[PDB]
RNA sequence: AUAAUAGUAAAGAUGAAAUAAUAAUAAUAAUUAUAAGACUAAUAUAUGUGAAAAUAUUAAUUAAAUAUUAACUGACAUUGAGGGAUUAAAACUAGAGUAGCGAAACGGAUUCGAUACCCGUGUAGUUCUAGUAGUAAACUAUGAAUACAAUUAUUUAUAAUAUAUAUAUAAAUAAUAAAUGAAAAUGAAAGUAUUCCACCUGAAGAGUACGUUAGCAAUAAUGAAACUCAAAACAAUAGACG
């Protein structure tokens, strides 16, 4: 559970850090944008 | 109430108590059977 | 009930723990049995206070009433907790 | 429930003082174990003189033998043990007092705690 | 003490008098005070930085700003008790100024008690005029002391010659010691030279001390005799 | 900034302490930073502290704890005796060496213990001291016997060939009056920061 | 709420009394509106959202994670040794809440005591709630809004 | 919610661990503890017959 | 209090004296030895704890209690007419108990007198068990709750600090600022505000009478009017006085 909690957060932080990367990730998947990213991360884990 | 003012009240209370003591037999007579 | 324990213990779990300890010691009888009995006596409800028993009853009530595992504070569970104390 | 005890026993015999004490310790320990109890430690103390000439029923005492018994029991059991102590003629003063187990499980006698050793593990080591 | 209206509203009160005709002639100060107005705004102003450290006073760390697990591995999901209390008194009460150098100073004098016996003049000469390169310890206007050591340590820390603070401190201490030894040797040899070339010192330090002790002892003795006599009788 | 200047400045330089100014216990080393004035600054009562210091004080040196207290007075004591003890020690010229077989600490997280000597002596042990009369082998110093002997701002253990009765027994507990000469053998320094001198009575 | 509003008014008065510069208030909508109205009339020097500990420099979005710790910081105002915001008496108290029609408000503005309200003063500001929006009483009259006479600042 | 669940469960686990440790300590101790008669008698003999380590202060 | 031991003429009391279950039937003091009740020296500050009455020799049992964290509930709260429960001392009804103290009573003093103040016998009472009753200067003479406001010094607890330091929090206690106030003074309330309850509207007559309810009772609550005055009361000021 702890590892799961960590993974979601760390990924999110990485996404926040890199803007160009973030858009590409969103495209690959399929404030609002951040929420969508978070949802995608949750789905992954 | 100051102490001086209280003393009048105290005196009144004492008088009342005295009256009650006096009118004990009379009170008893009045109370029973009516 | 006869083999109920205080201090948030469970008799089945305790025995298993003792067995595991014994196994560990072996890796690294009558006396052992006597020690186990002594431990049980120490941790029994009937030697412990009433407070422990009450706490156990409250916990049981909570378990019964909780509308989900975490619930403490559900109006119903609060009422149930109150009842035991009452 | 861990109850400490302090009994100041009688010492009638001059040459062999501890016998009565030893008998008392045996009997009360036997009672404890018959009644779901668990005696943990039986700390002896010396043949210590009393502060004043303390007197039981139709007797007098100036010296006594002192000891602690550090046992577990029920409350009712403990109370009855106390009563039996009060009753018997071969003890001068008796005193049971609770040792609180809300925080710890292993708790040494009061004397040992005063010295330094909190748990009986420390005493063992 | 209430905020006095009447100390700062002087020109207004006089202007009224002048208007009336109570005052025929204007004061000397009147025009000057008109030109240069008083403050008259006696507020409690809040402060947002500690100047010494540079810590922020006003801000609050949020639950979202602390994502990772705490000591004892619990995730903060709620505001605590202290995060709800209105911390306005912290904005207004003046900040306790803290320096890293103070701790070093404290350490030094613990390690070197007899450095305290070296007298210190606290009466400042022009603080603006000085210009010390802490590449070395021996500055000109400044004497050799624990302060100089500490300044050297700070310089080392800044420059990152010694990344660790402790190592820099040790280095500064070692620099100091050599200098102190040199100073000690200088005085002794100067004294020796003086002795050789027929210089004459009337009162040496130890002799002076002995003399000082002697007077005190004499005072004590007479008193002590009187006390003994008193006791006897 | 101002803050930086304050941190640098001479009051910040004096390391704070709330140790007693009156300490009747055993004094093995200085407690407080001695603070001197110049004569001129003394004349207009300025010591480089928060306030003026009373005109009753005519000594140039002092010791303090608080710049200002609730009692509206700086907590000070007008005395700097510790410097004079150090200067006496220097004059005596007996170099402090660790009697235990150890390296001199001045050569080569935090340790609060005293690094070698406390800085009363940065003298090295190997030197001799010549004079017109010659090379001084034995260091001659005047001191007072108490009962131990007070020798130039330090108490020191004493030894002799024979205990002299004429000087001692004539005035049994007024031996402090008469100053005797001493030959200081060596000075060791213990962990507590006490200077353990050893002298020899000359007659 | 109206009790809250009264409490904030009292706090403002207290702060005016001792001459503090910058003062916290609870973070609600009504309270915020009130603060904004004061700012626009010219009683507050500053108005800004922030933490319980201080006013916020950057924007921080308010959520269930923050809301309990959130706060409304407000700059007070002084001139010639006299505070601008002297008073903050409210009119509609929690127990006797008063709701005037437009005519009554007009009368109040033009120096007529109504429902035991002293009619509004030269340098005064009576705030009026009308459909969960606080306004000046003059503004409300102009727009023609029958509203709750909230409070009074001078 | 997940974080809150973790917080709830972690503390409980820690408490359980502590209880187990305490139990283990008790078990280690318990050779000195007494239940039977013979053990009690042995303890008595150790205390009294040896004439050693009587708790008396001086 | 009783008894024994040895021992000798006073003892006890008071301002000074006497009366008394004091003493030449051998006391008092002393030393022992039994019994009986009732009280709890120091620590102690009622600090603290309790809703308030209250509450400090020890132990045990059962009950209730603090803070901070974690999680949960989602305004479930505040106040509270009527109502309910607890409520010092005295008092009362039973049944035990009764050392000391002690209304009353009697006696001795004191005094012009002394139904007193002092002394002596000392009954109710004080003590326990079961109740009745529901009042006190039951007082902080200050109803409860919430939000807020300027300092300092003391302790107490909490957290961090690199266990003993100087820090951040609270809590209480003591000095104050402001503010309020008739002033005395209040000081986080007697300040700024909001909410709810209780209560007051000149003094006498009166918390009286009548009535009703409750009580074994004493009584408790409820609670008028006529008649008569321009009085009546508080804070502070300066005297005089002791
Ligand atoms: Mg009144
Ligand atoms: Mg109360
Ligand atoms: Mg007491
Ligand atoms: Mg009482
Ligand atoms: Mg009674
Ligand atoms: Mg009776
Ligand atoms: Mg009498
Ligand atoms: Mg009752
Ligand atoms: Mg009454
Ligand atoms: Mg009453
Ligand atoms: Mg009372
Ligand atoms: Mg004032
Ligand atoms: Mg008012
Ligand atoms: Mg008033
Ligand atoms: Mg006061
Ligand atoms: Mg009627
Ligand atoms: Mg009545």
């Amino acid at each position: 559970q702890r590892s799961l909690i960590d993974r979601i957060q760390t990924r999110l932080s990485e996404l926040l850090s890199n803007d160009l990367k973030c858009d590409q990730f969103l495209k690959d998947h399929g404030n609002i944008k951040k929420n969508l990213l978070r949802k995608h991360v949750m789905m992954d884990m | 109430d100051s102490v001086m003012r209280k003393r009048k009240k105290k005196m009144k209370k004492h008088k009342l108590r005295k009256r009650r003591k006096r009118e004990k037999a009379e009170r008893r007579k009045l109370s029973q059977g009516r | 009930e006869p083999l109920v324990l205080s201090k948030g213990y469970n008799i089945e779990e305790v025995d298993k723990f003792l067995a595991a300890i014994e196994s560990a010691k072996r890796e690294r009888i009558e006396k052992l049995e006597d020690r186990r009995e002594a431990i049980l006596r120490i941790l029994s409800m009937r030697n412990s206070e009433n407070k422990n028993a009450i706490k156990m009853a409250v916990e049981l009530a909570r378990k019964e009433f909780e509308r989900f595992p975490g619930d403490t504070g559900s109006s119903e569970v609060q009422a149930a907790c109150m009842t035991v104390r009452i | 429930m861990l109850y400490e005890l302090i009994g100041l026993v009688r010492i009638t015999n001059s040459n062999a003082p501890k016998l009565e004490a030893k008998e008392l310790s045996s009997t009360i320990g036997k009672l404890i174990i018959q009644n779901r109890g668990v005696v943990r430690d039986i700390v002896p103390m010396g043949i210590r003189y009393l502060p004043k000439i303390m007197k039981k029923d139709q007797e007098k005492h100036f010296r006594a033998y002192h000891f602690l018994m550090l046992f577990d029991s029920s409350a009712a059991v403990q109370s009855e043990i106390l009563r039996t102590l009060k009753k018997d003629p071969r003890v001068i003063r008796s005193s049971i007092v609770k040792v609180d187990l809300d925080k710890q499980l292993d708790r040494a006698s009061s004397l040992h705690r005063s010295l330094g050793k909190k748990s009986i593990l420390e005493l063992v080591n | 003490m209430k905020i006095q209206t009447n100390a700062v509203n002087v020109l207004q009160r006089t202007s009224a008098y002048l208007k009336s005709g109570l005052l025929k002639e204007t004061p000397a100060w009147y025009n000057v005070v008109a030109s240069i107005p008083p403050s008259t705004k006696f507020t409690r102003e809040p402060r947002f930085k500690n100047p010494s450290n540079g810590h922020i006073i006003g801000k609050l760390v949020d639950v979202t700003e602390q994502p990772h697990a705490n000591n004892k591995g619990l995730y903060k999901t709620r505001p605590n008790s202290s995060d709800k209390r209105v911390g306005v008194k912290r904005l207004y009460r003046p900040p306790k100024l803290t320096y890293v150098e103070d701790r070093l100073r404290s350490l030094f004098y613990k390690q070197h008690p007899w450095e305290l016996s070296r007298p210190k003049i606290l009466v400042e000469n022009e603080i603006g005029d000085e210009n010390y390169d802490w590449s070395h310890m021996l500055q000109i206007g400044r004497p050799l002391d624990g302060e100089s050591v500490i300044q050297r340590t700070m310089y080392l820390i800044k420059t990152k010659q010694y990344g660790d603070m402790v190592e820099a401190y040790d280095h500064a201490r070692y620099e100091f010691y050599a200098l102190r030894m040199q100073e000690e040797t200088e005085q002794q040899v100067a004294l020796e030279e003086a002795e050789m070339f027929g210089s004459l010192f009337g009162v040496s330090a130890i002799e002076h001390g002995i003399q000082k002790e002697q007077e005190v002892l004499d005072v004590w003795e007479k008193k002590v005799v009187e006390e003994t006599e008193l006791m006897a009788a | 900034t101002l803050a930086e200047l304050l941190g640098r400045s001479r009051i910040a330089q004096v390391a704070n302490n709330h140790k007693p100014l009156t300490y009747t216990g055993k004094k093995f080393h200085p407690t407080h930073q001695i603070i001197e004035t110049k004569p001129s600054t003394l004349y207009r009562q300025e010591w480089g502290l928060k306030s003026a210091i009373p005109s009753k004080i005519k000594s140039r040196y002092l010791v303090y704890n608080d710049l200002d207290t609730l009692e509206r007075i700086t907590t000070f004591e007008p005395r700097g005796g510790t410097q004079w003890n150090r200067l006496r020690f220097q004059e005596m010229g007996v170099p402090i060496v660790s009697n235990i077989g150890r390296q001199n600490p001045f050569f080569k997280k935090f340790n609060t213990e005293i690094i070698g000597t406390g800085g009363l002596s940065y003298s090295l042990p190997g030197k001799l001291k010549n004079s017109p009369n010659g090379v001084i082998q034995r260091t001659v110093v005047p001191g007072r016997i108490l009962n131990l002997a007070a020798i130039g701002g330090f108490v020191a253990d004493v030894v002799f060939f024979q205990s002299p009765p004429s000087s001692f027994n004539s005035m049994g507990d007024f031996i402090r009056m008469k100053t005797f000469l001493f030959e200081i053998l060596e000075a060791s320094m213990e962990k507590n920061g006490s200077v353990s001198m050893h002298a020899r009575l000359l007659e | 709420s109206l009790v809250k509003l009264a409490n904030t008014c009292a706090h403002l008065q207290n702060c005016s009394k001792v001459r503090v510069a910058l003062t916290s208030i609870p973070y609600t909508k009504l309270q915020l509106q009130f603060a904004y109205n004061l700012y626009q009339q010219g009683f507050l020097s500053s108005l800004q959202k922030g933490s319980t500990m201080g006013p916020d420099k950057d924007f921080v979005e308010v959520t269930p994670d923050n809301i309990s710790t959130r706060r409304l910081w407000v700059g007070l105002k002084y001139r010639d040794n006299k505070p601008v915001l002297s008073s903050c008496k409210l009119i509609s108290k929690p127990n006797s809440r008063i709701h005037l029609p437009m005519e009554d408000m007009k009368k109040l503005c033009s120096g007529v005591t109504i429902r035991n309200i002293k009619p509004l003063q030269p340098g005064e500001l009576i705030l009026v709630r009308a459909h969960n929006n606080i306004m000046d009483i003059n503004e409300a009259i102009s727009k023609k809004l029958d509203g709750e006479v909230l409070c009074r600042v001078k | 919610k997940l974080k809150r669940n973790y917080n709830r469960s972690l503390l409980n686990f820690q408490a359980h661990k502590k209880k187990l440790n305490e139990l283990l300590n008790l078990y280690h101790v318990a050779n000195e503890f007494i239940v039977t008669e013979s053990q009690l008698l042995k303890k008595i003999d150790k205390v009294f017959n040896d004439e050693t380590e009587e708790f008396t202060d001086a």
